[PDB]
């Protein structure tokens, strides 16, 4: 069902609901099948997965019936199809990490290049679009360059990666001198 | 961007063999996380838009035949035809998805079969376009194999040497086979000085070279 | 079904622009990336870039970055590319295809159009001629008779040929076009049929010239 967007660095919580709104056993794993954590009582265990350390869920929401599975540090590669187990039902979230960086320079020079990469993760086919502090709005996609910049570029940009019908937002502070 | 190179650039196999067709790519396609390869073939028959064969390196799309299949890992893969079939003649293209798209360069496939002889047909120039002041004389070679051929056209006995061009079709779907078209063209005023127009065949199916022709 | 129709083949003149279409059909227009690949004749396939309908989001190979530019129109189900500043080397056919699914699911190109040849050159388009292909005389001790058209001196590429308005297929060889010196394209389609039917049978090859709107219907006779 649900498609969740994530960034990178970042942390993210997956939902899933019971009908039952008391606290009954519950478990998260991934599309590898691999067991991500689940319950005993309200004793949490975590399993196998690469995401254990950086893997929790959130004990006192249980009793509403919130199992949620919360992901910190987000890495490109979180990005992988959730499914949670419980009353013997099945709930799907799928997780798509992005980042956005300057390459390698956020302090520039009046009339100098910004480039911005994005990082995804496979399969994707994202595309970007960043407003300058001045509000003019730029195109991209995997790059997304400014070849000549101004002093009033200097500030905060606020750019949009979109995949498909989703969308997560940056924001990268760039220094532009005389 | 990764690159894919496909290998060999073509292949011939006989009817029922098997063939391996080879893909290798510059980086690693295979996602960690989920332990997919992400990597397709497409079939491109002669004339036609690509057409999906494989996903995921060895997901068959739906409605291909069994005799397809997929392999490999990692850089490194493998698109099979179990026993070639006479429809399969094709261009062959793997495509990663991981990282945007990219192609590998194809690898086209042939069929090998029985020796089969040219039938031999002599077209003269029509009327209608004698009356517009050219004249094209046509020889065709139907459905023969192997593809090496040799066309000679004469006219009252004079070897013509520069003046003709061939065509040759894509190898037949159903069959195996090939035709070829020779054009021969002469100008009106020439082609009302001569007789006998001929053109002649060479091709291992036939036992000595066969003759066609007509007088004007 | 899902669909993709594209617009039909065009000249274009070295350093013009061409603007190109891909009708879509079958889905939800602004649910799925669409595509563009490249295939110069006798060639591979060179993936150009995507654009994603949702909001005209767009992206590009390094190969093609200034030289294609993607967009389309929601209401019309339609996607468009344009090519600018063509050279030569550019005459080809372009494909729009479009991804299986959506959100890294379905990455690989499930559906396509027919393709757009493109030719870039500064000659007029020109209309083929059609001229018969008959037997000198239509009969033998031959059990087996070829009947023919001959379509000389068009172009660009591509023409089509049919047979009793596709009502004949089997038997029948349609050449690839050679250039002519004259810098025209020539070729010639073909069907081998009985001899016992030449004279009461009806042969008749259907010409589609698209370039210069010309089409001919001609009734094949010995």
């Amino acid at each position: 069902k649900k498609v969740v967007l994530g960034k990178k660095g970042d942390t993210v919580e997956l939902t899933c609901t019971a009908s039952q709104k008391k606290s009954i056993q519950f478990h998260w794993k991934n599309s590898n099948q691999i067991k991500i954590l689940g319950n005993q009582g309200s004793f949490l265990t975590k399993g196998p997965s690469k995401l254990n350390d950086r893997a929790d869920s959130r004990r006192s929401l249980w009793d509403q019936g919130n199992f949620p599975l919360i992901i910190k540090n987000l890495k490109i590669e979180d990005s992988d199809t959730y499914i949670c187990e419980v009353e013997d039902q099945k709930e799907e979230v799928q997780l798509l990490v992005f980042g956005l960086t300057a390459n390698s320079d956020t302090h520039l020079l009046q009339g100098q290049s910004l480039t911005l990469t994005l990082e995804s993760p496979p399969g994707s086919s994202p595309s970007v679009q960043c407003r300058s502090p001045r509000g003019k709005n730029i195109q991209g996609g995997k790059t997304l360059s400014v070849s000549q910049l101004e002093l009033q570029d200097s500030g905060t940009w606020t750019c949009t990666v979109l995949q498909n019908q989703k969308k997560v937002e940056f924001k990268i502070d760039i220094v532009v001198l005389a | 961007d990764i690159v894919m190179t496909q290998s060999p650039d073509s292949l011939a196999v006989s009817l029922g063999e098997r063939v391996t067709m080879n893909c290798k790519s510059s980086q690693s396609l295979l996602y960690s996380t989920n332990q997919k390869n992400y990597l397709a073939w497409y079939q491109q028959k002669p004339g036609q838009s690509p057409k999906l064969l494989i996903y995921w390196a060895s997901t068959r799309e739906s409605g291909v035949p069994d005799r397809f299949s997929g392999s490999g890992s990692g850089t490194d893969f493998t698109l099979t035809i179990s026993s070639v079939q006479a429809e399969d003649v094709a261009v062959y293209y793997c495509q990663q998805y991981y990282s945007y798209r990219t192609f590998g360069g194809g690898t086209k496939l042939e069929i090998k079969r029985t020796v089969a002889a040219p039938s031999v047909f002599i077209f003269p120039p029509s009327d209608e376009q004698l009356k517009s002041g050219t004249a094209s004389v046509v020889c065709l070679l139907n459905n023969f194999y192997p593809r090496e051929a040799k066309v000679q056209w004469k006219v009252d006995n004079a070897l013509q040497s520069g003046n003709s061009q061939e065509s040759v079709t894509e190898q037949d779907s159903k069959d195996s086979t090939y035709s070829l078209s020779s054009t021969l063209t002469l100008s009106k005023a020439d082609y009302e000085k001569h007789k006998v127009y001929a053109c002649e065949v060479t091709h291992q199916g036939l036992s000595s070279p066969v003759t066609k022709s007509f007088n004007r | 079904q899902v669909q993709l129709q594209q617009s039909g083949p065009e000249v274009v003149k070295p350093g013009a622009s061409v603007k190109m279409s891909c009708k879509a059909s079958g889905y939800t227009f602004t649910s799925y990336v669409i595509h563009w690949v490249r295939q110069k004749p006798g060639q591979g396939l060179d993936w150009i870039g995507y654009i994603n309908p949702y909001n005209d989001g767009t992206d590009y190979d390094e190969k093609f970055k200034g030289k294609a530019t993607l967009t389309s129109d929601t209401s019309t189900s339609t996607a468009y590319m344009e090519l600018s500043s063509l050279r030569s080397e550019d005459t080809a056919v372009y494909y729009c295809a479009r991804e299986k699914d959506n959100y890294a699911t379905g990455a690989w190109f499930a559906y396509w159009g027919q393709g757009t040849l493109v030719t870039v050159s500064s000659a007029s388009t020109k209309g083929p001629s059609v001229f018969p292909l008959a037997p000198c005389s239509r009969s033998t001790s031959e059990s087996t008779a070829a009947l023919g058209c001959l379509v000389k001196d068009y172009f660009p590429e591509p023409v089509t040929v049919s047979w009793n308005s596709g009502a004949l297929t089997s038997g029948v060889h349609t050449f690839p076009a050679v250039l002519q010196s004259s810098g025209l394209y020539s070729l010639s389609s073909v069907v081998t049929v009985p001899s016992s039917s030449l004279g009461t049978k009806t042969y008749t090859c259907n010409v589609d010239h698209k370039p210069s709107n010309t089409k001919v219907d001609k009734r094949v006779e010995s």
